[PDB]
RNA sequence: CUUCUAGUGAGAAAACAACUGCCCGUACCGUAAACCGACACAGGUAGUCGAGGAGAGUAUCCUAAGGUGAGCGAGCGAACU
RNA sequence: GUAUGAGUAGCGAAAGACAGGUGAGAAUCCUGUCCACCGUAUGACUAAGGUUUCCUGGGGAAGGCUCGUCCGCCCAGGGUUAGUCGGGACCUAAGCCGAGGCCGAUAGGCGUAGGCGAUGGACAACAGGUUGAUAUUCCUGUACCAGUUGUUUUUGUUUGA
RNA sequence: GGAGCUGUAAGUAAGCUAUGAUCCAGAGAUUUCCGAAUGGGGGAACCCAAUAUCUUUUAUAGGAUAUUACUUUUCAGUGAAUACAUAGCUGAUUAGAGGUAGACGCAGAGAACUGAAACAUCUUAGUACCUGCAGGAAGAGAAAGAAAAUUCGAUUCCCUGAGUAGCGGCGAGCGAAACGGGAAGAGCCCAAACCAACAAGCUUGUUGGGGUUGUAGGACUCCGAUAUGGUAGUCUGUUAGUAUAGUUGAAGGAUUUGGAAAAUUCCGCUAAAGAGGGUGAAAGCCCCGUAGACGAAAUGCUGACAACACCUAGGAGGAUCCUGAGUACGGCGGAACACGAGAAAUUCCGUCGGAAUCCGCGGGGACCAUCCCGCAAGGCUAAAUACUCCCUAGUGACCGAUAGUGAACCAGUACCGUGAGGGAAAGGUGAAAAGCACCCCGGAAGGGGAGUGAAAUAGAUCCUGAAACCGUGUGCCUACAA
């Protein structure tokens, strides 16, 4: 998938448009991923996970990776990605310039 | 087959306790297994004498889980009875 | 089974048609007579047709 | 891991499935007790037969 | 199972001590609310034990051991069934 | 799918009453006392059949022809210990299968030897206790059948037990 | 292949993973027990054994592995009546069993309802059913032919002939073939005469050589080539491709609405890619992808190319010999041929009888003569043709949950039945569980607030939510009327 975990990030669709965050984990089998500071959602929680009041949680769901573009590391600019074999070895590229990941 | 594939586990109940309080002591067995195999793999497991053994072969205990109904599975369970002169197995 | 060891001749099916050509089924038996045949170089008892017996041919 | 199994002898390989199969046993009686955590213990036990015994069969 | 010999045969008999003895069933219902009858159905369901008084008697009435109190009730006490 | 009949027939032979208790709630559950019913049974064994309905602890969504705190219902756990009981490692009847074989459009039918097959024959245990649930099975005593090893005492060594 | 992975299936635990996981593809190993089940039995998924080695136990008992069914083929050893021997027995070998694909095709056996407005011949129909043999196709197949042309040259299948010619209680109905046009294309072996070798007992069984036919052919007698082409063969190899994993694969950002933009407006970009699908709503430019370009270690498959292997000769004579015997044919009885005994050729089955062979034999729809065509009674043979349990890629003026498979949901299930067997119903929250913390009534369920959410009259009976039906309230009317 051209979105892995560590990875800075722009959203694309969704009230939470034009924030940037990171990957914090990834459904492939779903192509779904999750980011911090983005669709932070209100989950009324139970006491049985180690939290004595059950309480309200904030909580980030997971974003479809179609609503996603990644960020080249040394722009700031969102981008779409190539794949390249360098090296030998294959990575993923930035279009509008050869930057790496 | 092999003698520690014959032995599967214990059996921990209040009758098995209470057992184990008069020295014979429960372990679920292959069901294809075989009073004397119980007997040698015992004494090869723990070094000590066995005096005797029994066996029962439990029945399939339905169950259910929503919309699923189903089996448990079989069971054999024995009962080795040890002599005195011996070890206690500790469990 | 009941069949010529040599020809292969056995029974089969025919019609037998009346005056009127009412139609019926019977069995059609070939002419077989059990025959002490020196079978590769033994005697033995054997089902065979008549049709075979006339040739010589076949040792008793 | 089968690296150091093909490394093994017959002999050596066999003893080492022996002492496998010892650690199988008393991990199922620390299963059927609560005296267990590490579970996945028990796969790799046998996993790891299955390795030596196929290691036996190939030779 | 007993006997007979044919055969086979260098080991057999008793006393004592110790040891071994596999597999399936073993719960519970069972003149029944668990079996067969679509039902917790006034039906049917092999055999054994089956006490006492009176009595020929396992008949009959009331009881013993033991087990039951019936899986909708209350009142009113009409016609009619 | 929902009406109609209609909140009607029916609620499936028979005796229960009371006090207390549990409980949110009691004709219906529990304890107890009287009362009634069965008693060649409405009792105690047990084959088949059923196949978990058994025991414990919770429950009252549904089921139970009412209710229900209860159940053969639901949920979580447990429970069936045999050298001697019954059956097989023993025997066979009726009947079945059936090497080869015979007969036969095929397919197959019959049937010998030999096997299978109890409802029968043969075959070494029984007194008590014990669990919440198992009992000639577990426990304590006292045995019995078949067999093994060893010791002791005997007698048979090939006209040979 | 390159980072989340431990299925459905949440959730908890424990853990694995660039020391390259999960995942994907090829090959190999393990593959319990039943089942043809095959050591013997048996009420399938159970039981009991024999022999050899090894193991446990002081030793028995116990355990593991291997072998042990029947029948066929060959071989060997023993060996009865019964002497020779054979049968039989035993041991080694060899190849069969059984189910699939509710489909296709050869053969055997073979209906009836029905139609004929009844019905018996006839039809349905050589259908259904059953059974056997099978193969990827089968079957048929290289003329004892079709014709009338002196001519076409192996079978099969489509069109056509033609609903013709005929058959038929001359009724109902049944119904060709050839010519012609096309698809596909291929022809080969053997017995026999004779020759060489072996053997018993001049013939006569075996091996090899020879030779396969109709303008007759071959053997046999003479003339030369040693040739020349083909193959319907081989895990002989190589080579190339292809199937089974895959990789890459261009182009957009902002305003309005709105919970969300893919919609609207703005200017753009791209196209060997505007196929399709998904993404918070309708996206060529967000994603999967598409066009296009690359790619297989390993196992298969296909086609060529070399080696091996197998076939492959020419001209005169016919002195003589051979050219498929209980066969063709005939009688009787029956079938199939479009053809129902009819004038009934042709083919086949049963039975009985019973020819000649080159101046010979069969056919040309009774049959005779003439003419023409062909040469049976021995075998094989690809292709075009039929069908799909299945696999891959797909398509639809096909269905869209009473439809479409009986089955979109754990369906041949639950349930019914002794059994064969029959045989259902049942889909949709939301973009995302964010699925209602907390408070109140209540025993709980279920409500009411609060809160999530765009929306809760979207809260598990979940999108929409008709009607019947059950209610609540309300404007008008209604207790001398049929
Ligand atoms: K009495
Ligand atoms: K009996
Ligand atoms: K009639
Ligand atoms: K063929
Ligand atoms: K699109
Ligand atoms: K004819
Ligand atoms: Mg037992
Ligand atoms: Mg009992
Ligand atoms: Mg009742
Ligand atoms: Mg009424
Ligand atoms: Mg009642
Ligand atoms: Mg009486
Ligand atoms: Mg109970
Ligand atoms: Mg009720
Ligand atoms: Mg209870
Ligand atoms: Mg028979
Ligand atoms: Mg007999
Ligand atoms: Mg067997
Ligand atoms: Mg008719
Ligand atoms: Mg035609
Ligand atoms: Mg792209
Ligand atoms: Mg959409
Ligand atoms: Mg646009
Ligand atoms: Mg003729
Ligand atoms: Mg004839
Ligand atoms: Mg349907
Ligand atoms: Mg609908
Ligand atoms: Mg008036
Ligand atoms: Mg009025």
């Amino acid at each position: 998938m051209f979105v892995k975990k560590g990875d800075k990030v722009k959203v694309i669709t969704g009230k939470d448009k034009n924030k940037e965050g990171v990957v914090l984990a990834a459904f492939p089998k779903q192509d779904k991923v999750i980011v911090e500071g983005v669709n932070v959602v209100k989950k009324h929680q139970k006491p049985n996970q180690a939290a004595p009041q059950g309480g309200i949680l904030e909580v980030e769901a997971p974003i479809h990776v179609s609503n996603v573009m990644v960020i080249d590391p040394s722009n700031g600019e969102a981008t779409k990605v190539a794949f390249k074999e360098v090296d030998g070895k294959k990575v993923r590229v930035s279009k509008k310039t050869g930057e790496v990941l | 087959m092999e003698l520690l594939d014959v032995i599967k586990r214990p059996v921990i109940t209040e009758k098995s306790m209470l057992a184990m309080d008069e020295k014979k002591y429960t372990f679920e067995v292959d069901t294809r297994a075989n009073k004397t195999l119980v007997k040698q793999a015992v004494e090869s497991a723990f070094d000590v004498k066995v005096a005797n053994v029994n066996i029962l072969n439990v029945r399939p205990k339905f169950k259910r889980m929503g919309k699923y109904a189903g089996y448990t599975k079989k069971r054999r369970k024995a009962i080795v009875t040890l002599t005195e002169d011996s070890k206690e197995i500790q469990l | 089974a009941k069949v010529c060891y040599f020809t292969g001749r056995k029974t089969s099916s025919g019609n037998n048609r009346s005056h009127a050509m009412n139609s019926t089924k019977r069995t059609v038996k070939p002419n077989l007579q059990k025959v002490r045949v020196l079978i590769d170089g033994k005697p033995k008892k054997v089902w065979v047709s008549t049709r075979a017996l006339k040739s010589g041919k076949i040792e008793r | 891991k089968v690296k150091e199994i093909r490394e093994l002898t017959t002999a050596e390989m066999l003893d080492k499935e022996k002492q496998l199969k010892e650690e199988l046993f008393n991990l199922r009686f620390q299963l059927a007790t609560g005296q267990l955590e590490n579970t996945a213990r028990i796969k790799e036990v046998r996993q790891s037969i299955a390795r030596i015994k196929t290691v036996l069969r190939e030779q």
